[PDB]
């Protein structure tokens, strides 16, 4: 797994960060952008150079930013439009409990976002007590 | 006094009328604003703005949440043209909308002190081309570098006292005139 | 009859400042409040079961993110039982490492780490500061605003402010629906001034994540929490809308910081009766337990509210010493317009500059005060000397430089030209080159032709209604014959494919290598190690306009 | 075309102030120069035949008086033998107590403390002065002076710093004749803002002592020592010289100190190409062979000298560690205007101010600086709201306090009839009603009716000529119905029979009881201990005008 | 031998402390000041309460500041007239070496002021070394 | 070049004339003062002021110390009157009188940026008529408080440069003045 010393990741191992795409840093080229060799979505962090990173962060003492590492290579998986809608719907008297749950299978069985859902369902749980649902207000 | 709650406010009907939404404290335990403007010199003017672009305003006081946005929030709910203007007792003023999020807003004016009767009627002017669908070029931008070192703690303190007057859950009141 | 000692002294700035006796009820009142609760905790199965004299069954949101996330369990009790005097001294003594005490102060409760700084004098926590820094080399931001949202003027001081020094700038709207352009001018003139250049624009939480996700920032920082329930709702959020949204950040390759700082709580009305301090180390914990790596603190906007009370301007000095103390980078204010007084302004930013930050201002203005759309900052473009003078007075590194006429001008030019082309490539309302002259020899928006507000703003909003992203920029760059520009721009997505920059207190420095709290380990042992000032960025510093070369 | 962004920094008052590239053949250059002697120390039969760099065939009369009378030669080679670094280390740690570290700075030499403070930063220079500071309690000392020598007036600025909580003043002449009246003036108007403020008036060395043997001071300060022998001589004293006048001082009762400040020695022509921190460490070290208890330093009076250069405010703070390091009282300077510039002044003052030392400021202006005979201070009257919102921002005790008008009127007007009664007794030119009046609710000369300054200057010398002596003014006053002012007069003299406040950075406060680092021991050991801003100290600090009760 | 458990005097032994002619600390009172039944001449410190401090400064550790206090004390009995004298005799040029050893024997002869006798002494030997004697300018 | 050394200067006789004393390097390698007033001009006016009082004033150049005091005081030992002006080439004067310590004098001019061609007339005014033994009222008293800020560093260097021009033990010389 990833350390302190394999970071930085550009300087010590640029080849770990290969896109799923499946093409380096260097080809990241104004020339490559012009041609269209290179697009918008080549340019898309992937959840493996994050799982990367969040061992550093491990390895650096940092357990909580890992986590939150884990969290985001998950999310990459998530289109952006629908990662609104999810925060939004986390927001105070947005949702209803089974809205909240629904979004957590949702993240579960669609993208394999197994610890947002967990802490989506978290979220739903304490929203009932502390009341910050649909109409709690 | 000048506010007169009749009965808990009901949805609107016309596209044509801009309610202004009002703190659970305006012009009862405050009277007027950080400094000085009097709550229904205010209130005057805002209507006044409104009206003259022939448009009816309608006011209620706003319960579930003293935060400005919260409370325009409650008014765009219920004006016929989705148009709300909220307003704290110290004097903060938005411009709302349905379909808004509640910390967006048409126009925001975040610095109390620096507001006036002649721009509290610009703000019901523009809110009322708003609700025609207008487009009002937005009233111009006032910013002062010293407003938060002489007035923020006092702001504080007024947001402190009308804020003891909030009730969750409680619907809006409709207001009747001066 | 008046004495004239009375009259001379009522005519001061500083007699137009907010001042209020302290009002411990309502929690007006900075710090060390006899309402602030005893620190405690209890563990069961390692499972929080008490939380500083509340109960699991009381806990409100707040309490529950902090104790299921943003505690080192393992060590709690341990700390916990040791004695909060021994633990300041601890944090003070040059010959504690760092790396000995962050296992110890990550697992203080909010209510316990709160009471071992206030142990502290102020030089005491500027001697643990330096220390507990996360990142080795200080370094600074700014705010690249202006009461127009002038696009080609922003270009202009972003060039400038990097050059002379600031490794992330920050940028915001006079007019809400003008932001796209901001943004982009921001990034452009930032990369022309100085290439690694960190850039936000800081707007609505959906809004920004958004402009985050078409390529139009590198970071985000007003990510804001609160310290009590009722506060954060109003800011319409939960701890983990928030978290959720930290993580949002970060799976699109973009570095974020949360923001807090003392007297939001009262300045919207709901303390709970507990001191700034307080509430703010809440904040600081629901920082850690999002797992969020850095965070803006110091009052930052609610500055008038501690400041207004005793003890305030240490507090907020303490709020930054336990955010660095938890081991999250700290942008440290010194952003925020809070006095009339030049003394006063002075005092309080120098707790930050001394010892040293992540950022020691979160927003220094790079523009004058008139055009800053926080409505000012605690330093402005005109206080630029009297910096350098002061880091030449006391050798200490401010992380600014002076700077020659000629280059920024020509620094400024290039920014203009360059943003000239974009709005080309990309069919924006023109930028003449008449504004390209005015913004390159610009104080302020004073300076600047006004513009047509109607065409951009239709123009703005199209570029997020249309999903118009980054590459636009970048191309269009190209094509005007800014190759360069459109590579170190390309350069930032590149670092925001790998992620290093996304760890503790990570900026972009030289040939774009990020500089971190992971590889720039803060290592202070006492005088003569740690981050000292020397060598060419000393010679730098002493290199003041003016200074009379003797013989 | 010129940038309007430069047009409006060229114009900032801190570009007014003088700025000089270093200059090292000729000493311009605060510290850490390539010139300085490495530090070095040879005894040979209890006689040093060696001191930094010189053998004894070389020494110059300093070098002499500090290697004969200002090293503990018992323990000099086992210091300096230790590792400067770890007694940097040592200064600032909160653990190391101060009396395990007078013990081995006392046996250093010059060269080698300030090898030992100049691997240290500013914060870490002011972790240790809040520990070396002689007395436990910090103090302040102000400048009572006005352009016309006006004797009503400086009574009744007197009364008011004294109120306000100074506890020594001193004043000096625009017209040295006039000498004795400001004198008097002084010491009667401090008595009756506070009984116990001690007094000096600032002269030629023969003429200042004489003017003490007639019983018209409480103490003396501005001993001049300077840190080259030619400088020394141009000075018109030498080593044993100023050391025979200490004791000379001494052997009437009278409290004094040296005066020495970096710079003093390239503004006289001589620095014999060596940094301006090592020549006043030898200068401190004269101090401490002459056996005078304490110095006032901090470049002083060529604060200019230190400020155009490079690390000169550092410096300046360095030389103030170095003397308190040396278990010697330091009135820090703080005292002397080197900028147009508000921020730039108030970084200078903190550096004192944050820590704490004997006398924070050796001369605030208790006047506006029009009036300040000194040629202006680093703060004046019209600070004095600024400087008591400081305190309260920052929970620092820098001696000061908020006072109300009514107070300060009645004191002042109290003052001036005393001066009143003390002239009419004595028999000097008359003080009017109209004046007594005008002293009362001045701001400054300005407010002054103007005097008959032939008249004055006539017997003020007869004072001298006719050796007029301290018991005529307590006579005076007795007789003209100012007995218990008349008392409290008496009882100042009365403190120079003891030898008590000739101790170590003695003052006389409450009830004419001494307070010196002898009976007021500093015993600071980090985060809550030592000397801590509290209880009704600190309601009284928290009491500033304008602070307004939020119910 | 006085020690800090001893200071300050004034508060731990008044009596220590009694003047150049006999009077008390509680002798001067205003209203002997105004019956002229204390004077200047009685206001005067002794070489005893000098001695006692100077036992006070050692033993706070200051060995040079009691140094200092006991030329102190041999100067009380030197006239105020001829304490200027000598000190403005030791600044430099105003001096021949002989007129400093007559100063420093006079000192002795006259006064006992052995310590400032061999003060001046040094200065003499010194002032020829750097040449600051009369004609050295 | 309008000074010329004639010879060492020999003490006055008389009570008839007052000795402009200035340092080694006055209209030399310095010309101006600090302020950029030229040596000569400052030199016509002292003379003017001490002649217009029917006295006569006479010029040394000293060397033993560049210290103002110190050069006042070679002049006072030299002056038929036992009065004298001490110059620095930085323009810092002083009046002096024999029988005075070297650091006590008549009147001082201690902010040399402060002084004008006027003043410099005034000063040698002023010592006439301490010559003649009237009591002339000082020159009034001017001070600035930033006088030191604008002004020490370089009065420090222009020191440093004079001083280099002392010789110890070189007794003074008499000028002609063009
Ligand atoms: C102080 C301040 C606050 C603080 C107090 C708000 C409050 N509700 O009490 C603070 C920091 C908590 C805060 C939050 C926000 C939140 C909204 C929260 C809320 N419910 O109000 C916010 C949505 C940010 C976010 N990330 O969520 C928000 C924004 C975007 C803005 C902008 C609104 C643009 C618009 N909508 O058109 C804004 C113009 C800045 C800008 N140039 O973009 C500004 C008004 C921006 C202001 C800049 C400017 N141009 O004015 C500024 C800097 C100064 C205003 C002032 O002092 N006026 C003087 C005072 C005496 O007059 P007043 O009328 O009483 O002022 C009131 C209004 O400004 C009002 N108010 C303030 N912001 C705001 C926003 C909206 C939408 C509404 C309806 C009302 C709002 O609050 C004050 C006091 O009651 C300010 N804020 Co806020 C600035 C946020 C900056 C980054 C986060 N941040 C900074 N400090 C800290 C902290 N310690 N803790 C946590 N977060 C932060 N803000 N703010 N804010
Ligand atoms: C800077 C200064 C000095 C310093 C520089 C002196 C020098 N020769 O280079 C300093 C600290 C060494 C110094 C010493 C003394 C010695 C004289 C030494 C000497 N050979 O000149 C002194 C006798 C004190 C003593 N205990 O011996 C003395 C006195 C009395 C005075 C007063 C003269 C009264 C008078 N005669 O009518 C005086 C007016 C103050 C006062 N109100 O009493 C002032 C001129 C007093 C001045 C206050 C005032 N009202 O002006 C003040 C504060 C400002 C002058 C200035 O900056 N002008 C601006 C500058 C651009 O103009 P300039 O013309 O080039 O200025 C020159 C003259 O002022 C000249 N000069 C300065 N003092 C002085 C005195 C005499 C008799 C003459 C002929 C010429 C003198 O020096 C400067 C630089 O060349 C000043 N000084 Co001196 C005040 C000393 C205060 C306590 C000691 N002290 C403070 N800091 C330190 C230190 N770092 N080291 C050691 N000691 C001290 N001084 N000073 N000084
Ligand atoms: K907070
Ligand atoms: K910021
Ligand atoms: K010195
Ligand atoms: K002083």
């Amino acid at each position: 797994s990833a350390r302190v010393s394999d970071y930085p990741l550009a300087n010590k191992h640029p080849e770990w960060v290969k896109t799923a795409t499946n093409k380096t840093l260097d080809d990241f080229t104004l020339e490559n952008v012009l041609s269209n060799k290179v697009t918008a979505q080549d340019m898309r962090i992937t959840p493996e150079t994050l799982r990367l990173q969040a061992s550093i962060a491990k390895d650096a003492g940092r357990d909580r930013l890992a986590m939150n590492f884990e969290r985001a290579a998950e999310l990459t998986a998530v289109p952006d439009d629908r990662i609104l809608e999810i925060y939004n719907a986390l927001r105070p008297y947005r949702s209803t409990k089974e809205e909240l749950l629904a979004i957590a299978d949702d993240l579960e069985s669609r993208y394999q976002a197994k610890i947002c859902a967990a802490f989506v369902r978290e979220a739903a749980t304490l929203y009932v007590e502390r009341k910050k649902l649909k109409g709690d207000d | 006094g000048f506010l007169t709650e009749v009965g808990e406010a009901r949805q609107g009907t016309q596209q044509d009328e801009v309610i202004i939404a009002v703190g659970p404290a305006f012009g009862l335990a405050q009277t007027v604003n950080i400094v000085g403007i009097p709550h229904k010199s205010i209130l005057r003017e805002v209507i006044a703005g409104i009206e003259e672009e022939g448009i009816k305003a309608r006011v209620i006081r706003c319960f579930k949440s003293s935060d400005v946005a919260f409370v325009a929030v409650e008014g765009n709910r219920l004006s016929g043209s989705g148009i709300s203007i909220g307003i704290q007792s110290k004097g903060t003023t938005v411009i709302h909308q349905q379909g808004l999020p509640p910390l967006s807003n048409l126009e925001l004016f975040p610095q109390a002190p620096l507001l006036t009767l002649e721009t509290y009627r610009q703000i019901g002017k523009n809110a009322a081309r708003y609700a025609k669908r207008e487009s009002p070029q937005p009233v111009p931008t006032l910013n002062d570098q010293m407003a938060r070192p002489k007035y923020q703690a006092k702001s504080a303190i007024l947001h402190i006292k009308e804020t003891k007057y909030v009730v969750t859950g409680k619907n809006p009141q409709e207001l009747r005139v001066a | 009859m008046r004495s004239k000692r009375f009259e001379a002294l009522a005519k001061r700035p500083v007699n137009q400042d907010g001042f209020v006796k302290e009002w411990i009820e309502e929690g007006f009142i900075a710090m060390e409040s006899p309402n602030d609760p005893k620190p405690s905790i209890k563990i069961v199965n390692g499972a929080v079961t008490e939380l500083d004299g509340k109960p699991v069954s009381d806990f409100d949101l707040i309490d529950h993110f902090i104790a299921r996330y943003g505690i080192n369990l393992n060590r709690a009790e341990e700390v916990m039982a040791m004695d909060s005097v021994k633990l300041a001294n601890m944090l003070c003594d040059p010959n504690v490492k760092r790396s000995e005490i962050v296992p110890l102060t990550t697992a203080m409760t909010p209510a316990k780490i709160v009471e071992v700084v206030s142990h502290m004098n102020v030089v005491e926590m500027m001697m643990a500061m330096q220390k507990m820094r996360a990142r080795r080399t200080p370094s600074q931001q700014a705010h690249v605003t202006n009461v127009k949202d002038n696009p080609v003027q922003i270009a202009a001081d972003a060039a400038e402010g990097a050059w002379r020094g600031f490794d992330e700038q920050e940028t915001t709207v006079a007019v809400a629906r003008y932001a796209p352009f901001n943004a982009i001018a921001l990034l452009v003139g930032s990369q022309v001034g100085r290439p690694g250049v960190l850039t936000q624009c800081s707007l609505e939480e959906a809004t920004e994540l958004k402009l985050g996700m078409l390529g139009h920032t590198c970071y985000a920082e007003t990510i804001s929490v609160y310290g009590t329930e009722p506060v954060f709702t109003d800011g319409d959020d939960t701890p983990w809308s928030k978290g959720f949204l930290a993580s949002s950040y970060a799976s699109r390759g973009l570095k974020m910081r949360f923001t807090s700082g003392s007297g939001s709580e009262v300045q919207m009305g709901y303390a709970e009766g507990k001191s700034m301090l307080y509430l703010e180390a809440r904040c600081i914990y629901i920082t850690k337990a999002a797992g969020v790596q850095g965070l803006q603190n110091g009052s930052v906007s609610c500055i008038g509210v501690p400041s207004a009370v005793p003890s305030g301007i240490r507090a907020v000095l303490a709020e930054n010493l336990i955010c660095s103390s938890l081991d999250l980078e700290c942008a440290s204010s010194n952003d925020q317009t809070f006095t009339h007084s030049d003394m006063r302004r002075t005092a309080r930013l120098l707790m930050q500059f001394l010892p040293g930050t992540d950022f020691i201002s979160s927003g220094y203005s790079a523009v004058p005060n008139y055009d800053n759309m926080f409505a000012g900052s605690n330093e402005d473009a005109e206080d630029f000397d009297d910096y350098n003078v002061i880091q030449r007075d006391l050798k200490v590194d401010g992380g600014l430089r002076p700077v020659r006429e000629e280059d920024v001008i020509a620094i400024r030019n290039k920014a203009a030209r360059a943003l000239q082309a974009v709005f080309a490539g990309m069919g924006l309302p023109p930028i003449t080159d008449e504004e390209v002259e005015a913004a390159t020899y610009a104080h302020g928006s004073k300076d600047m032709p006004e513009r047509n507000i109607v065409e951009d703003i239709k123009f703005a909003q199209e570029i997020i209604n249309k999903n118009r992203n980054g590459l636009e920029v970048v191309k269009a760059l190209a094509q005007g014959g800014f190759t360069d520009v459109a590579q170190d721009m390309l350069n930032i997505q590149k670092a925001k494919l790998t992620g290093d920059y996304l760890h503790t207190s990570a900026i972009i420095v030289g040939d774009g290598q990020v500089l971190s709290a992971v590889n720039d380990v803060n290592d202070y042992a006492g005088p003569a190690t740690g981050y000292r000032l020397q060598g060419e960025r000393w010679e730098e510093i002493k290199n003041i306009p003016g200074a009379l070369d003797p013989n």
